[PDB]
């Protein structure tokens, strides 16, 4: 019968974030010398250049992590990260200036990434 | 990706089905629906979602659906319902309830709630957001009382007064066009929405109506100025022709007639009954029967809310507002006995719980407390939940119906009564951005934040000379929304249609926003929210035994209440 | 005295803590504001006495116990932060769950 002011009585079960979206699992390494934290909603092909992964897999995708959380990559280490598709109009403007438009133009995005030497571009 | 409900409630706030306890009371509010998409929640901070190229859109300008303010992950408690949503505010007006974010990368974003370069983010996660309380019974006596209202989530003050004057100390009346103009000029420095009530007394139409033409937002009929049937008739005629509300403080002495004569004078017209119970003032002792009429909108002052052991003893010595009494005079002692009847207060508790009394008010500094309307409203709600038990419409062990019924008693019902519902009163699209953010442990006691017109006007904030805002002394403080010419843009001065048309704001040089008082004479008891119950109330002239539909009305006073010594130093 | 507004505000904390101590002396259970004031004044007095920030952050958890405050108060006070003038300058002290 203990009472605590402003306490939650949450329901039972869990809740799935980003339901009904395609999921991928990719291997990401940090070849730099400083830690790199990646946000939940940032477009994954425009992440730091020092990040080594299959960049073509990062097009139209973001980290499938709880909103507001980040994934940490220490120097010289590798992680398995789950990526989920973006939503809405599927357009990305800004960040690294790699897309500035619809994310469907894959080959143009990889060409731009290779122009600035992003690691992992085939 | 699984997330347990505890972590989600800790991060973004309670979701559908999660219940929150209101302060230290026994009331649990359960979220009915959520407008956000799981995994796409909007939050602000380093590495969070709302960033350029991310949940914030860095392409569109201000005019292209980009908001001016976004309250994120808010827990809206309103007469409409209890649900989780994000609030968009543009130009100081609520332009959307739903999911705000970046339409290019997010799913289900409300089209007009795009987060852009002009957006300012306020984190409402873990907080309860309510509409600013409306106070229709305010005696303008002390300029310091405004903050006392703001600390309790009150954003509109309706009433009259010219300061610590006897007529102002007794009645909510700003008598005369000159005094109305002076008070309207004075309101330029009050960081709160203001409505001014005139003197609704006189045998002729013109003296009353010139007050309305001068800027009065309504009329007050008090027994101190003489509540004769002629005054009621003239005031109601003026209100009907000018479309303003009339507040009645009936004749306690029954000098010119009983309650039936007053009802005949009203003649089925829409009137607002101040302190309908009677202890504050009214026809001794059957005034509360007014609460049973469809054309009467009943309210109730706070000092009798709820019924406590000390309520009877405290109220005896506070009667001096109307006129002073001596303890050894046979007549005035009899006046006190017939004025404070414990049976009427016990019945008023249940009437509030039964949806018969529709509104709540302070009637401040005139046998009322300026900053206890919400506090005493929720204290009454908790006491009635403890005594009468759950209502008929309740389900799932939640108090959603009771919360909706009691929140309407000081948010939307006063706004509908005064005709200002189109601007303020509830969290709806197109309404003024008057919001109050409460921490669930301080809900109804201290307002965490008070935002007026899209700008934070009041805040429970700490030391101004620290590295961060949190360190002690945390106290209520006026924010940048009450500094300089900004005080003119975040506040509304409600005035009559005739005064607005005549150019009174321009003639007086008023810089505040001007609100129109309209749709007052076409409403009734059924227009109230969750409190549209009309019945017959029998008050015994001998024993003051209040009866409804043949059953007695009484409750036992409570020695201990929530929202109490646990929170207040004194 | 040459008082900036900081001292004017913190004198109120000192007065509130003095009232709280007076109430506690007669066996009263402290509520949220008296407990907050007492821990804040203890922090400030310790800072004046020359204690380091770490020492104050430690001992702030033992000035009041769960039995000296009313029902539900310890859960209300998640943390207490106070800005005080240590010998090296003005510094911030944060005590997490000061009532155990
Ligand atoms: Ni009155
Ligand atoms: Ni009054």
């Amino acid at each position: 019968n203990y009472i605590v002011p402003g306490e939650y009585r949450v329901a039972e079960g869990e809740i799935e974030i980003n339901a009904g979206r395609e999921k991928t699992t990719i291997r990401v390494s940090n070849t730099g010398d400083r830690p790199i934290q990646v946000g939940s909603h940032i477009h994954f092909v425009e992440v730091n250049k020092e990040l080594l992964f299959d960049r073509a897999e990062g097009i139209g995708r973001r980290l499938n992590i709880p909103s507001g959380t980040a994934a940490r990559f220490e120097p010289g280490e590798e992680m398995e990260v789950e990526l989920t598709e973006l939503g809405g109009n599927r357009e990305v403007f800004g960040i690294s200036d790699l897309t500035n438009g619809s994310v469907d133009n894959k080959e143009l995005i990889l060409q731009r990434a290779k122009e600035l030497g992003y690691k992992g571009v085939e | 990706m699984k997330i347990n409900r505890q972590q989600y409630a800790e991060s973004y706030g309670p979701t559908v089905g999660d219940q929150v306890r209101l302060a230290d009371t026994d009331l649990w509010i359960e979220v009915e629906k959520d407008y956000t998409t799981y995994g796409d929640e909007a939050n602000f901070g380093g590495g969070k979602v709302l960033r350029e190229g991310m949940g914030e859109n860095g392409t569109y300008t201000r005019t292209e659906n980009v908001l001016d303010l976004l309250l994120t992950n808010a827990l809206i408690l309103d007469y409409t319902g209890i649900y989780k949503a994000d609030i968009g505010v543009k130009d100081g007006y609520i332009v959307g309830i739903g999911k705000g974010g970046n339409p290019d990368i997010m799913d289900g974003v409300t089209p007009n709630m795009i987060v852009g370069t002009a957006t300012e983010v306020i984190a409402a996660e873990g907080k309860i957001v309510t509409a600013g309380g409306i106070d229709t019974h305010v005696h303008f006596i002390n300029p310091d009382q405004v903050d006392v209202a703001l600390a309790n989530g009150i954003t509109t003050l309706f009433g009259g007064g010219t300061g610590p004057a006897e007529g102002s100390k007794a009645t909510t009346v700003t008598p005369g066009p000159w005094n109305i103009e002076k008070m309207l000029k004075s309101t330029e420095g009050l960081p709160i929405n203001v409505g001014i009530l005139g003197k609704g007394h006189g045998s002729s139409i013109a003296p009353i109506m010139e007050q309305i033409d001068a800027g009065a937002a309504g009329l007050k009929i008090h027994e101190d100025w003489g509540a004769t049937p002629a005054s009621i008739d003239r005031s109601l005629t003026v209100a009907d022709e000018a479309d303003v509300q009339v507040a009645i403080h009936s004749d306690t002495l029954n000098e010119a007639g009983f309650l039936e004569d007053t009802l005949r004078a009203i003649n089925g017209r829409v009137i607002h009954s101040f302190h309908v119970e009677g202890a504050g003032g009214g026809h001794a002792p059957d005034i509360m029967a007014m609460a049973g009429h469809p054309n009467v909108l009943p309210s109730s002052t706070n000092p009798t809310r709820p019924f406590t052991v000390n309520t009877i003893d405290e109220h005896l010595d506070m009667l001096m507002v109307c006129h002073h009494l001596k303890q050894n005079i046979p007549e005035d002692v009899a006046f006190a006995d017939s004025r404070i009847r414990p049976e009427t207060i016990a019945a008023e508790d249940i009437l509030h719980d039964l949806g018969i009394i529709s509104m709540m008010s302070t009637d401040a500094l005139a046998m009322g407390r300026a900053g206890e309307m919400v506090l005493r409203t929720w204290q009454t709600a908790d006491k009635m939940k403890k005594q009468r038990g759950p209502l008929a419409e309740e389900k799932n062990g939640s108090d959603n119906f009771r919360a909706k019924r009691y929140v309407s008693k000081y948010t939307i019902n006063p706004a509908i009564a005064q005709g200002i519902a189109h601007e303020v009163g509830s969290i709806e699209e197109g309404k003024f951005a008057d919001l109050v953010l409460w921490e669930p442990k301080f809900f109804g006691v201290k307002a965490d934040r008070v935002i007026k017109g899209g700008i934070i006007a009041y805040a429970q904030i700490g030391d101004p000379s620290a590295s961060i805002p949190t360190p002690q002394p945390v106290m209520g403080r006026r924010m940048y929304g009450t500094v300089g010419d900004l005080i003119h843009d975040t506040n509304i001065t409600f005035m009559s249609k005739s005064s607005i048309q005549q150019g009174v704001p321009a003639k007086l040089g008023l810089k505040r926003r001007i609100g129109t008082v309209k749709n007052c004479r076409n409403i009734g008891k059924k227009d109230m929210k969750w409190n549209d119950v009309t019945t017959d109330i029998d008050i015994n002239p001998e024993t003051y035994e209040v009866k409804v539909d043949g059953e007695v009305l009484t409750c036992e006073p409570v020695k201990e209440l929530p929202m109490a010594q646990r929170y207040f130093l004194f | 005295m040459h008082l900036n507004p900081a001292e004017k505000e913190k004198l109120q904390i000192f007065l509130a803590s003095e009232l709280a101590l007076k109430r506690k002396a007669r066996g009263l259970k402290l509520n949220y504001p008296e407990a907050v004031a007492i821990i804040t004044s203890f922090i400030m007095e310790g800072a004046r006495d020359g204690k380091t920030v770490a020492m104050l952050m430690e001992e702030g958890k033992h000035v009041l116990t769960r039995d000296d405050v009313m029902e539900g108060v310890p859960e209300m006070i998640d943390d207490i932060q106070a800005e005080a003038t240590f010998p090296d300058g003005t510094k911030l002290v944060t005590v997490h769950n000061p009532i155990s």
